[PDB]
């Protein structure tokens, strides 16, 4: 297992695996939804569905290729997959359809049909997908009036004002050679890829991207979307967390692993070594929860999400969870830290060593764009093993004890108390 | 207050000793006959206080034909007590019917609660 | 429902001395608690009337 | 007792035990579902709480999975802890306790939740209907437990003694040294299991053509067709399922799903149409059947099928139906049909 | 507007209005059920509470009844109060209010109770399946409302304006002077109704033979067969239904029920087998079908059928299929079949 | 306390009189503008006290799109009151929007309760 | 649940002065009722200490 970075004008990164049976080749750009403004929000999500449109997918399918695309807050990628003997055809398809010609894809008949399909997807997301849209509303209230607040899909109000000239204006500012990384994963050797690119003279455009002026900033706030005709309540809560390239990046992920995830209907999930589960199962305070530690280029979020049918005891669920977060400053034990070390290593090993080269192409390109290289899994395991109890207590005294929070919620949330009752539970008046 | 695991540990030590089972076992038979619960139609496991989580677990796991018969013996003993009488002598519990029917369910629930308490307050070593 | 269960002050009376479920086998030793309530009323009422004449 | 493994320079390993004990071998309705929920409960030597706390400190988890052919027991763990997980999987097959209070408190409430989740999906209930009217006894058995046949605790223990035998299972490992795995298996309680017999039948299963069934349901409407496939025709219907859901076909916007389930003795092709308005469902399924009866040319989709087969086979032990080069044409013959939802406004079999 | 009556020296009278508005004419699923529960609700001139209090002091009651052909409005009362009840039945057909709060608070909770009672009887759900697979649109419509098609308040008022017409109803009276009844009807609001058209079709309905359906159910198991009957064969199948459930037949201990439903254009013969153990149901239905295929002689049961027909026709207006003298033989041909309950242990159509 | 049937009987008598509708109707328009509920964004039917069985019946029968809009006006008026402010002038209720939306549901429930009370305490004669 | 809701004497305290739902728009006129409770305590406590010296 080894990565190889090489620059000749174009940054080329590979990750060779001679045991895999497919190969994957694409390009990742270093702009996401946090490089848009409130008037062209959704222009990245439209460029994805233009690339995945029917006439473009049909040209690829006669060659034997498949297409993927992903939109995030800091990056976006466009990936072609094939059998290991036809990576030259997949690199040709990325040259013709995406680099040279774009007036074929941006015809008026293709643009209006794609815009209709995207507007239906965003409408069905806002009406049916309740856990993921509460987490989207948590980002917009915590980073309000700041580039990290814009949703990755766009809104229905901002998507209908978009024309063809808005997509060409975004492509001239961000789809550049100094913003791009060419990636290759699966069964493909590194020097075979750099000689196929150098046998041509690929270059997107010369110049740099615009520089935004407002930096990300956390603000303690809340947003409530009450809907009494829904059968549950869905709540997210977080503090300000760690960015990428932070010295406390792995300590924050281990602290979330201490409290973990839960499913009340799976019998083995009920037997986990988490002390919070004693209070919750006595009166059945929720159906599921999960803790997270998200990281971006400038900021991050640390907290949990939950879903509940017990709508008269919502205040007991928030109170018991926040009293366990107080113990990370005061009285976290050594056996809880050793359990979280083994489970964080199992979770990280499953994320980076799945058998999908499309997942590996997204992870490799996003990390080379920020850091310039990639940290191996062997070196990440040695940083996790060196964390002590005193590292956890010093991190939680800075980020958790007596700090501001952000709350989002939907459904039957009448039993959720107001902000200052929840804010005062971030300290004990004992220590 | 004293657990049934502790009572069975002391009691099985006496019953294996051939010299201690000649002294204490005749005294225990006179103690039970002077107690008089069998003349009201009760077994000893009907007399155990039930307002605790271990006993509520063991009473849930009892088979339902034995749960119906336990409820009739308790109700008949309350009615005999308020009339200030005893049962007729052909309705008394015999010694070969005074068996510990609830004791294996109690000992199983006590061992599971002890193992959970040891895993929740635990040390490690490298 | 009946008025002894719906009124705010009579439901406290009804759930304590009217409809409260008692075990069927308690004997006369369980009557001492209500005699103590009568004794406290007797000591309070004879106490006020004597205090009108005491120095 | 077949043992095989593959190796890699990878941090994470996976171990699996494949038992021929799926719902096609079940004695009563839903017994294979209730045995699947009894796995990793209390053992005679170790409680289920002790197994979760011990493997969390080593970094491993357990899972059990049921389909129509297999019961699969799986572990995922850090690589150097292999002999702990060989012995833990052997104790489940050998000395599961089967306590009566475990059936009441854990197994039966977990199986009621599995049935209630799958009951709200009309695509899943249309697939259950298509298996029942095509094969009628073996592959047509119901997958989950619903309680129309009552299953006692002794029925579960009799089914466990029928399928957990040495001639009826195979052991596989990923990122595992093969010479170390064969040594740890021979020292474990797997070699102390009864020999028994293999349950896998050799002959072709009996099938039926031209059947119909209609179910009323509150929600979306589904129309679905199903074709049974023999072993010599598995390559032709695999190209057809990838062609119909790709951009090479003009019918792909009307089709919700299409796939081919494969077994060692044959398979079943399925196709689904789903919408909340039943006038759209009736218009879509009439155009699909009429266009497939005229005939299609499948040879432009051969290279696309070879890519999709290699992606899917990275988790499977690869039944090699890999000669796609002889696939040229297809014309629709006789088939089965089910309708779920607003059945007063859905077509009949002789109307299409 | 047909009016007829019979007279007697009797204290109690009965008045009925028969509308051709059953479930075989319904526009959506369950609209005829919801119109039947709207009868004797609030009128534009009189509330439903006022109608109950006034007729109780006179000694009378009202009722509405739905079947597959008719909606029937009925009154039973003391004899000399006839003009009050002619006018009360005329106001229901003419000026029912159809308030939106009456649909929410009264009509829809009453129709949910009707559906939940009939859902627990597997004999009734087997008869609903036999009608659906025999006729498929007219007589195969569902009888009750379950909510797979939503019915608005405007849908109910459109169905009431379609069936409450003068060419679509008939008035009948028992223990009623006929010359007085024709005078009170012509003075009432029934003569102010629209003329409209009759909904009764003249031709034979379309039927289907050799169909099958299976439903899973927790409870008793039912096996049932069904035969469609034309108009010239109604006398033969009436003798067969009385012969099979009498002491003249050795098969009567195995049969739970057998009857013949009659209409003006034909009928449907049914037979039912019910037991809580499905091995008894499978043994019973195999002996019934095999013995009916060899042939039976029906002529010893003719005089017994003429007695049973006269007892049943005392409440019916007597469709005269009364020539039982030509009935000699019967041999079973093609038929339809349904199975409800533990369907894994019940026979299939080609096995019997 | 005074029923809406009695209020509508007095009020419709004034509005049909051509001499009484020239005197009282200018006084009633000054009375409503001095009340000031429209500057908080309320209609008059939002102000009716609801803790009685007639008003609970009428609020159940209101269509749901009007029930959602009534709940927003009450919540917005509580928030404006605690800040000791008034709404912006472009958010005030206009006179052509101050319609009696709840009055036909109230009058229908009052007439049904009066007819039930007359039939429950009733005389007969031969 | 929390101990302030499960205890027999603390749940009366919790439902009256801790968790009781108040309307969000009440003004300072709604504070007079709790001042009357403070006045009654002041009159009772100064009354006992003066009664130790009174004839
Ligand atoms: C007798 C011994 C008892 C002593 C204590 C009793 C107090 C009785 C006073 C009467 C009363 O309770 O009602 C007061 C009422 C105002 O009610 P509101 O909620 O609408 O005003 C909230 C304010 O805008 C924000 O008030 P905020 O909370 O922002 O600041 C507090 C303010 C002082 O507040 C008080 O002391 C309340 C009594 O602090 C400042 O002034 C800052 C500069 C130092 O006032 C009125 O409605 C009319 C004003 C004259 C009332 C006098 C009538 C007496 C007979
Ligand atoms: C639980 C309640 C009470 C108890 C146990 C109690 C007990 C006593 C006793 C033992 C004496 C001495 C009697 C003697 O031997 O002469 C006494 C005297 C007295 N008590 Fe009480 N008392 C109670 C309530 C009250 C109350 C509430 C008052 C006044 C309002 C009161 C007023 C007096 C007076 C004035 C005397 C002196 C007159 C006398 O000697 O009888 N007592 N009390
Ligand atoms: C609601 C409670 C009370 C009220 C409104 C009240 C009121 C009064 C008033 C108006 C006076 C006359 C004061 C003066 O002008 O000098 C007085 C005197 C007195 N009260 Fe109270 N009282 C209360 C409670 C009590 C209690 C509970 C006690 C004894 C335990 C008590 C003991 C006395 C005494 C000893 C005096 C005479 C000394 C003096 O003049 O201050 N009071 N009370
Ligand atoms: C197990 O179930 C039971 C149960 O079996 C029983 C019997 C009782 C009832 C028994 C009791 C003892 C309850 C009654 C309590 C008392 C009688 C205590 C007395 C309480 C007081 C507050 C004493 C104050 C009473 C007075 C009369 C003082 C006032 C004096 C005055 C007005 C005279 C002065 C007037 C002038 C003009 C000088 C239960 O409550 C109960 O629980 C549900
Ligand atoms: C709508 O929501 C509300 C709400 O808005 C408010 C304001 C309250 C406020 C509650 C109160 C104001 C409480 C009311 C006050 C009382 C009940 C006071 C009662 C008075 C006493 C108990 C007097 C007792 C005094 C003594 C025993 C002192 C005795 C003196 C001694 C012992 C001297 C010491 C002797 C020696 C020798 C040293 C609510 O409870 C409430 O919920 C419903
Ligand atoms: C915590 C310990 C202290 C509690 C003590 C509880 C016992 C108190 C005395 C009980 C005696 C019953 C008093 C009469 C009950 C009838 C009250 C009534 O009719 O309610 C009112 C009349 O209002 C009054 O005038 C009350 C006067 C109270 C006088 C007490 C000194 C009408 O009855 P209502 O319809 O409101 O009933 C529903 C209540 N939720
Ligand atoms: C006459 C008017 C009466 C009005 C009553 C108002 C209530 C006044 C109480 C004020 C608060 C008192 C705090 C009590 C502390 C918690 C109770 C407790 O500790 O109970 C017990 C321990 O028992 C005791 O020692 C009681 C102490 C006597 C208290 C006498 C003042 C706590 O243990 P437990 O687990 O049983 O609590 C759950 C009870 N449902």
């Amino acid at each position: 297992a080894e990565v190889t970075q090489l620059s000749n004008g174009i940054v080329v990164a590979t990750e060779h695996n001679p045991s895999a049976h497919t190969a994957s080749v694409g390009v990742v750009f270093g702009s996401g939804a946090a490089n848009e403004n409130p008037y062209n929000n959704g222009v990245s999500n439209l460029w994805k569905n233009i690339f995945l449109s029917k006439e473009n997918s049909a040209v690829a399918a006669k060659e034997g290729l498949a297409l993927s695309s992903n939109i995030s807050r800091d990056f976006q990628s466009y990936i072609v997959s094939s059998l290991p003997g036809s990576t030259d055809k997949s690199l040709d398809f990325l040259n013709q359809s995406f680099i040279q010609q774009k007036a074929n894809l941006l015809s008026s008949s293709n643009f209006e049909a794609t815009k209709k399909s995207v507007l239906k997807q965003v409408q069905d997301f806002e009406e049916n997908d309740h856990p993921n849209r509460v987490l989207e509303h948590l980002h917009s209230t915590a980073f309000q009036n700041t580039p990290l607040s814009l949703p990755t899909r766009g809104t229905l109000e901002s998507l209908e004002n978009l024309v063809v000239a808005d997509l060409e204006s975004f492509a001239n500012n961000h789809f550049l050679n100094s913003n791009a990384v060419v990636v290759g994963t699966g069964n493909i050797k590194h020097e075979d890829l750099v000689n196929s690119i150098e046998s041509k003279n690929l270059s997107l455009q010369t110049g740099t991207k615009p520089v935004l002026k407002k930096k990300a900033a956390f603000l303690g706030s809340e947003v409530r979307l009450r809907d009494d005709t829904l059968p549950k309540a869905w709540i997210s809560l977080a503090v300000e967390g760690e960015p990428v390239n932070s010295p406390n990046y792995f300590v924050a992920k281990l602290a979330a692993q201490i409290f973990g995830s839960y499913n009340a209907f799976e019998p083995a999930s009920r037997l986990q070594g988490i002390k919070l589960l004693d209070n919750i199962q006595e009166y059945q305070l929720c159906d599921n929860f999960n803790h997270f530690s998200l990281s971006y280029k400038d900021s991050g979020l640390w907290g949990f999400s939950t879903a509940t049918r017990n709508v008269t005891m919502i205040d007991d669920l928030i109170h018991f969870t926040l009293k366990q977060w107080n113990r990370l400053t005061i009285s976290v034990t050594d056996t809880e830290v050793e359990r979280a070390k083994s489970l964080l290593k199992l979770q990280l090993g499953q994320l980076y060593e799945s058998g999908n080269p499309v997942n590996d192409a997204n992870l490799l390109g996003a990390e080379v764009l920020i850091k310039g290289s990639k940290l191996s899994l062997g070196e990440a395991f040695k940083k996790i093993d060196a964390i002590t109890v005193k590292d956890v207590k010093a991190w939680a005294g800075k980020r958790l004890w007596d700090q501001d929070i952000a709350i989002a919620g939907t459904g039957q949330i009448e039993g959720l108390l107001d902000y200052m009752r929840i804010r005062s539970d971030m300290s004990m008046m004992r220590w | 207050p004293q657990s049934f695991t502790s009572i069975a540990r002391i009691g099985d030590y006496i019953l294996k000793s051939p010299v201690l089972s000649k002294l204490c076992v005749p005294v225990a038979n006179q103690f039970i006959n002077l107690a008089g619960y069998k003349k009201l139609g009760l077994k000893f496991d009907d007399l155990i206080a039930e307002e605790n989580p271990i006993m509520q677990t063991a009473l849930r796991r009892l088979p339902e034909d034995e749960s119906y018969a336990r409820a009739y013996r308790i109700i008949r003993a309350h009615q005999t007590e308020l009339t200030h009488h005893l049962l007729p002598r052909n309705e008394w519990i015999k010694a070969q019917e005074d068996v510990p029917y609830l004791l294996p369910y109690i000992l199983e629930a006590e061992a599971a609660a002890k193992e959970k308490d040891e895993l929740d307050n635990i040390e490690v070593s490298k | 429902m009946a008025f002894r269960k719906s009124n705010v002050y009579l439901s406290l009376v009804n759930s304590y001395i009217i409809d409260s479920p008692q075990p069927s086998s308690i004997n006369y030793w369980w009557n001492m608690g209500s005699l103590l309530g009568l004794c406290l009323v007797i000591q309070i009422v004879t106490g006020i009337f004597m205090a009108m004449h005491y120095s | 007792l077949t043992v095989s493994a593959r190796d890699a320079p990878t941090k994470i390993s996976t171990l699996a035990v494949k038992v021929h004990g799926g719902s096609r071998y079940a004695t009563k309705d839903g017994v294979a579902h209730l045995l699947n929920r009894f796995n990793f409960q209390n053992t005679n030597t170790r409680s289920a709480l002790k197994l979760v706390r011990e493997s969390e400190l080593l970094g491993g988890t357990f899972k059990s999975t049921l389909d129509r052919e297999y019961i699969t027991l799986k572990a995922t763990f850090l690589k150097d802890d292999l002999p702990y997980y060989v012995n833990a999987l052997a104790d489940v097959l050998y000395k599961t306790a089967f306590k009566p209070h475990e059936l009441t408190e854990s197994v039966l409430p977990a199986a009621r939740y599995d049935y209630a989740v799958a009951e709200q999906c009309p695509v899943k209930s249309a697939e259950d209907q298509l298996y029942a009217i095509t094969f009628r006894k073996g592959l047509g058995n119901p997958l989950l437990y619903d309680g129309v046949e009552r299953v006692s605790l002794q029925d579960i223990k009799d089914f466990a003694d029928k399928v957990y035998t040495k001639e009826n299972l195979e052991v596989s490992g990923e990122n595992v040294v093969e010479a170390d795995l064969k040594r740890f298996v021979d020292e474990s309680l797997l070699s102390t299991l009864p020999a028994g017999k293999s349950l896998v039948s050799k002959s072709e299963p009996k099938f039926f053509l031209g059947e119909e069934n209609r179910v009323r349901f509150i929600g979306d409407s589904v129309a679905a067709i199903g074709i049974p496939v023999n072993k010599a025709s598995l390559a032709q219907y695999e190209v057809l399922a990838n062609y119909l859901t790709s951009a090479l076909s003009e019918l792909s916007g009307l089709i919700s799903s299409a796939k081919l389930d494969k077994f060692t003795d044959g398979g079943l092709f399925t196709l689904f149409v789903r919408d909340q308005d039943s006038a759209v469902v009736s218009s879509n399924i009439k155009k699909i059947v009429a266009d497939l009866k005229k005939g299609k040319d499948l040879s432009p989709a051969i290279n696309y099928t070879k890519l999709k087969n290699a992606v899917q086979n990275e988790s499977v032990s690869s039944p090699i139906e890999l000669n796609f080069d002889a696939v040229k044409d297809f014309k629709l013959g006789k088939f089965n049909y089910v309708a779920v939802g607003d059945v007063s406004n859905l077509p009949y079999l002789d109307e299409l």
